[PDB]
RNA sequence: CCGGGCACUCUAACGGGACUGCCCGCGAAAGCGGGAGGAAGGAGGGGACGACGUCUGGUCAGCAUGGCCCUUACGGCCUGGGCGACACACGUGCUACAAUGCCCACUACAAAGCGAUGCCACCCGGCAACGGGGAGCUAAUCGCAAAAAGGUGGGCCCAGUUCGGAUUGGGGUCUGCAACCCGACCCCAUGAAGCCGGAAUCGCUAGUAAUCGCGGAUCAGCCAUGCCGCGGUGAAUACG
């Protein structure tokens, strides 16, 4: 199941359910997110999500970076879904020859 | 809490259970060899300048 | 219900099938039919009425056992559990009482995995 | 009437067992030749790093190695330039009977 | 962060240590720990002197402990006057006969230990960093050397932005045992932090 | 646990006043900082007070809760549940 | 049995003895 | 592997037949690294095999294993969008070691109780075409005919 | 009156004593089949006198130290061998080619730190 | 074991030794395919060793250190508690689910290390942990010591069991000022889940993997099933 950690920060089970949600947005694609986790940090110039979940065809390592820390939440969630996606669709490129 | 500490170690206990080793060179009290009076890391720099009889570096 | 109060495997051997006797063990086991000087290796269909009322005569009376033995048990717990002490404690929650780790594991105690 | 030699150098325990199987051999009389003793090895193993990275270690060994020379007919024109004979600072020597 | 230590690489093969005694479980600590107090008086007192090594002998309870230098006066006093003054408070610490001796380096400019602790100065003294290397470098290249590199590392010239710099000339094999190569290390304070300039010095393959 | 051989462990400090007690007549509260100490014979009905780390915690000793050590009555952990 | 007290096997993986492994 | 052919290591022959064969077939009944009661249960086998049929255990063995090799089989390959079973003959060093793996592995599906009676059990049925090992073969080997369409797309 | 080889194998070393005889053979003070009952392992070790047909011609007195049974077993393969060869030196031709004459370097391979033993490593999950 | 001897095993220092050196073949050449000799053959197996650099990687809690911050307190001493919590989730592992196995007994073969309020033979008490006696050894002597899988013989007979050993009751031993929280061990009793594990996913190419025991560092004791080493027995497979 899902699991979420944050690094020298506090954070609230309203927060941590936040992710949850944006996290499902994963689910579009239908394929099974296999012990997803999520990393929260406070760097000097702003927050960073980082997370490192592994489907059935392959590995989502990705990472956000923002002033704001849903926003970095969402960009992390950004680049999860290309990188999802290019998973489940990548095999179809060469049916022909 | 550090010189303090690097203190009692040093003074003779109120009993001999609390009897506990401390690095002689840095203080620190993890990790410490009996055979040196030496934690891990303080072996490792002065063996590697030499300055621990016979020790050198083992290879097999 | 041989003994003593349970029919004791047959086809097994007697030092065997009395383990199957709540309050004996390998140990209680030899000890027994030593004491009354039957073999071990003798299938449990294969004892004199003469054999078997040793036994079980002995058995009876040197040893607490089945409801009797329980019933202790119970009430050792029934009084930790009153008097407040810490074991009774982690009796009244149903939790581990040996000093075990709790933050993952202690299966056995708690019940298999419980939804959140 | 046994010379014992120990230390952590080895190119000095046989100085030693030269010198002084050289000794007696002179001024009487019967030396029974340096014998190699087997070493007894203390290794320390310990975390290359200061902290973590426990996977990653640097071997040291320490070698006291063992020597053994007998002078079997003793004859005590030895037995005074034995009271004076030029040792190296890294080895202790062993004399009882 | 990777590099060994060259000089704990060679024990036995181009280096020899700087403490030679042998002794049982009872007393190795005992003895090295008063060879670490003997080191902090003497590597102390002696750093005006040009100190480059400080080896050390024992037999029993007295203790042949031979300085190497680039200057032999500063540690000798007056007609012998300062080397006994140390034989006093030395053998108060010691607690025991302490034969205090004094040797000559040919060549402070041989001797990467040394070199270091000049550039650590230099740059104690808010001298242009990269001028020094080139300069450290140049002087032991001068004295005949086989090769030689040095390394600073740290807020040069006081950078927020840590940097690290270095010079090389010849060769410096690290990766080779039969290679000759003195290695010194020196510490720079500085009212912005520590620096730290690291010498190596390639006097010739055996 | 301690051995048989080896004697029945009270802090003295703790049976010394429980003894006064028992002379003099008792009987008021006894704060001790003492969990490792036996619950013994004579301390039977009396009430001490049992320090947990935090809290000086009213422990009336009865018949029945003669062997076991002080701190068994005065609990460490607050624990009401989880969520 | 390694896990088992109660046996020989137990022992020598515990390192112990007793009854049923005595030395 | 990557750079040049992988070289099949030579066995020692077995010192109750001198048997570079019976070698390989005991060490795939050896679990563990217990080699020598790997070899006790096949020559205890053998003994069975003699008792219960009156003929050689050397000469039973080698049977159940012609009878085991399978001569063709499919490797997958992967064209277009398509994961196509392809026929492919095989080379006798697997065709043994399959031989073998399957024997051992058809015999531990047995249910006789102990070790040394299944795998002379196995080998007495194989020798004559009956038993698990030889159904592999068959199966493995209906497999690729069925897919002999695919021929040519082989390697 | 006597003929030896040096053998080893692992940690076992065997001082072979070849005197010729009837057969019979001891090791360690002990009848061979004695010392080596139930180890189908064993007649590889009196192995490389049938390849020069000295089976019956040979008796054996043999110490065996270190290793294990079959380290044993292959050290008196070994020394039996290499006494062979001084008994008569014209014996290369049919022990070599068998490879009779060789030692194997073969030896327990050293456990390494970051790892569980020699070379099995450490499971990881990346994700 | 004593005379006796260093042959041999060994121990531990010094050398030798492989070099594509020779042979045929291919090649302009470097080298490549191969044969012989040889313990070893094309880097003999393993090890120590890690380029400029990268991750604004890790550590201000080992240490050092700029700077910032506290100064009857953000310093210091103590008693007790905590770090060992427990609706849950993840990583690493141990022990299993059994007959290639389990128990009892009888009997073999290692290596590396460790050992003066230290390792402890042997004798005695106790079912035993252990207790009391008590010889040796600064240790190639004396001891930890039994190696285990293995071998011979006996039981179990396919059962949630003579599998498995979790949980719990009761009774003891030891260390330690002190084992409620919270040690380990022993013994009686208890005898859980577990019948080979979805999605997914790890290791290893040879003395490796798998299995088996033994030591060590730390250490009063110990939660070590962790870690660093050591030998025993010893595979499968590599088209590509
Ligand atoms: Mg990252
Ligand atoms: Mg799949
Ligand atoms: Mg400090
Ligand atoms: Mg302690
Ligand atoms: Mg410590
Ligand atoms: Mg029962
Ligand atoms: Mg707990
Ligand atoms: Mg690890
Ligand atoms: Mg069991
Ligand atoms: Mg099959
Ligand atoms: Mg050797
Ligand atoms: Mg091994
Ligand atoms: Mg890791
Ligand atoms: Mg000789
Ligand atoms: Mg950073
Ligand atoms: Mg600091
Ligand atoms: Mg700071
Ligand atoms: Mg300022
Ligand atoms: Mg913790
Ligand atoms: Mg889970
Ligand atoms: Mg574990
Ligand atoms: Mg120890
Ligand atoms: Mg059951
Ligand atoms: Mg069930
Ligand atoms: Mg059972
Ligand atoms: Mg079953
Ligand atoms: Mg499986
Ligand atoms: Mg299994
Ligand atoms: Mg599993
Ligand atoms: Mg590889
Ligand atoms: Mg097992
Ligand atoms: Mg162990
Ligand atoms: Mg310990
Ligand atoms: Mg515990
Ligand atoms: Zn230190």
């Amino acid at each position: 199941t899902m699991n979420i950690t944050s690094k020298q920060m506090e954070i609230t089970p309203a927060i941590r359910q936040h992710v949850a949600d944006r996290l499902a947005k994963l689910e579009k694609w239908q394929t099974h997110l296999i012990n997803p986790h999520i990393i929260l940090s406070k760097e000097p110039q702003g927050f960073v999500a980082d997370a490192t979940i592994n489907t059935p065809n392959g590995v989502l390592v990705a990472s956000g970076k923002h002033e704001d820390m849903y926003t970095a939440i969402n960009e992390l969630i950004n680049k999860l879904e290309r990188q999802l996606n290019k998973l489940q669709h990548k095999g179809e490129a060469r049916r022909a020859a | 809490a550090r010189k303090a500490l690097i203190e009692k170690a040093k003074r003779t206990p109120k009993f001999k259970v609390r009897a506990y080793t401390r690095c002689v060179r840095c203080g620190r009290a993890r990790s410490v060899y009996r055979f040196f009076g030496l934690c891990r890391i303080c072996l490792r720099e002065l063996a590697h300048k030499g300055q621990l009889p016979g020790v050198r570096k083992a290879s097999w | 219900a041989r003994i003593a109060g349970v029919e004791i495997p047959r086809n097994k051997r007697v030092d065997v099938a009395l383990t199957y006797i709540y309050g004996i063990g390998k140990a209680r086991a030899k000890e027994a039919l030593e004491k009354t000087g039957i073999n071990p290796a003798t299938r449990v269909k294969d004892l004199t009425e003469a054999e078997v009322v040793r036994l079980r005569e002995y058995v009876e009376n040197t040893w607490k056992l089945e409801g009797e033995l329980r019933a202790e048990v119970a009430a050792n717990i029934k009084r930790l559990m009153d008097i407040g002490c810490y074991r009774g404690l982690r009796h009244r929650r149903g939790l581990p009482v040996r000093g075990q780790r709790t933050r993952t594991n202690a299966r056995t105690r708690k019940g298999p995995r419980k939804t959140v | 009437i046994r010379i014992k030699l120990r230390g952590f150098d080895h190119k000095t325990l046989d100085a030693s067992a030269q010198k002084i199987v050289e000794a007696a051999r002179r001024s009487g009389a019967q030396v029974s030749g340096p014998i190699p003793l087997p070493t007894r090895v203390r290794r320390f193993t310990v975390i290359r790093g200061p902290f973590k990275h426990k996977d990653s270690r640097e071997h040291f060994e320490l070698r006291t190695h063992n020597r053994l020379v007998d002078i079997i007919n003793p004859n005590r024109k030895t037995i005074e330039q034995l009271m004076t004979l030029d040792l190296p600072t890294g080895v202790e020597i062993e004399i009882k009977t | 962060g990777n590099k060994i230590h060259p000089i704990g690489f060679r024990l036995g093969i181009t280096r020899d240590w700087e403490s030679r005694w042998y002794a049982g479980k009872k007393q190795y600590r005992h003895l090295l720990l008063e060879d670490q107090r003997i080191r902090g008086l003497l590597e102390k007192e002696l750093y005006s002197a040009g100190l480059a090594r400080v080896d050390i002998e024992r037999a029993a309870d007295n203790v042949a402990v031979t300085v190497h230098v680039a200057k032999p006066g500063v540690v000798i006093g007056r007609g012998g006057e300062r080397i006994r003054v140390l034989r006093e408070e030395l053998a108060k610490l010691t607690g025991k006969n302490v034969a205090l001796n004094v040797q000559e380096v040919q060549n402070p400019n041989l001797s990467a230990p040394l070199v270091a602790q000049r550039v650590a100065e230099q740059i104690e003294r808010r001298f242009a960093v990269r001028r020094a290397i080139k300069q450290a470098v140049q002087r032991v290249m001068e004295s005949g050397a086989k090769g030689a590199k040095v390394i600073v590392s740290g807020r040069i010239g006081g950078a927020e932005q840590a940097r690290t710099e270095w010079a090389a000339q010849g060769r410096v094999p690290l990766h080779t045992l039969r290679a000759n190569i003195d290695y010194g290390f020196a510490l720079a304070r500085t009212t912005y932090g520590v620096l730290g300039v690291k010498a190596y010095i390639f006097l010739g393959e055996v | 646990p301690r051995s048989l051989k080896k004697g029945v462990f009270v802090d003295d400090h703790l049976l010394e006043k429980v003894l006064e007690l028992n002379a003099k007549g008792e009987k008021r509260l006894i704060k001790t900082w003492s969990r490792r100490s036996t619950i013994v014979p004579e301390m039977v009905g009396h009430t001490i007070a049992v320090y947990n780390g935090k809290q000086h915690v009213p422990v009336y000793i009865t018949e029945n809760m003669v062997g076991h050590k002080l701190g068994e009555f005065a609990p460490t952990r607050t624990y009401r549940g989880h969520g | 049995g390694k896990g088992d007290r109660r046996t020989r096997r137990g022992k020598i993986w515990r390192g112990t003895y007793g009854k049923y492994r005595p030395r | 592997a990557r750079r040049r052919r992988a070289e099949v290591r030579q066995l020692q022959p077995d010192l109750v037949y001198g048997d570079v064969l019976v070698t390989a077939f005991i060490n795939k009944i050896m679990r563990d690294g217990k080699k020598n009661l790997a070899a006790r249960i096949f020559y205890d086998a053998c003994k069975i095999i003699q008792e219960k049929t009156g003929q050689e255990p050397l000469k039973v063995f080698k049977q159940a294993v012609e009878n085991v090799k399978p001569r063709m089989e499919v490797r997958s390959r992967r064209v277009g969008g398509a994961n196509y079973q392809v026929p492919m003959e095989v080379s006798p060093r697997r065709q043994q070691s399959l031989a073998l793996r399957w024997l051992v592995q058809a015999a531990n599906q047995r249910p006789e109780r102990r070790a040394a009676v299944r795998i002379a059990h196995e080998l007495m049925d194989a020798a004559e075409g009956k038993g698990g090992a030889v159904k592999k073969k068959e199966d493995v080997e209906r497999m690729a005919e069925a897919n002999r369409a695919y021929a040519h797309y082989r390697w | 009156e006597q003929y030896y080889g040096t053998g080893r194998r692992k940690e076992a070393v065997a001082r072979v004593f070849l005197r010729p005889g009837n057969g019979k053979v001891t090791v360690n003070g002990q009848d061979f089949n004695e010392y080596f009952q139930g180890l189908v392992r064993a007649v590889a070790a009196l192995e490389p006198l049938r390849a020069v047909d000295a089976l019956g011609h040979f008796d054996a007195y043999i110490t065996v130290r270190g290793g294990g049974k079959s380290g044993q077993i292959d050290a008196i393969k070994l020394g039996i061998a290499r006494a062979l060869v001084q008994y008569n030196p014209d014996y290369r031709a049919k022990l070599k080619p068998l490879g009779f004459l060789t030692r194997d370097a073969r030896v327990v391979e050293r456990k390494k730190y970051g790892k569980h033993k020699a070379r099995r490593a450490p499971q990881y999950s990346k994700r």
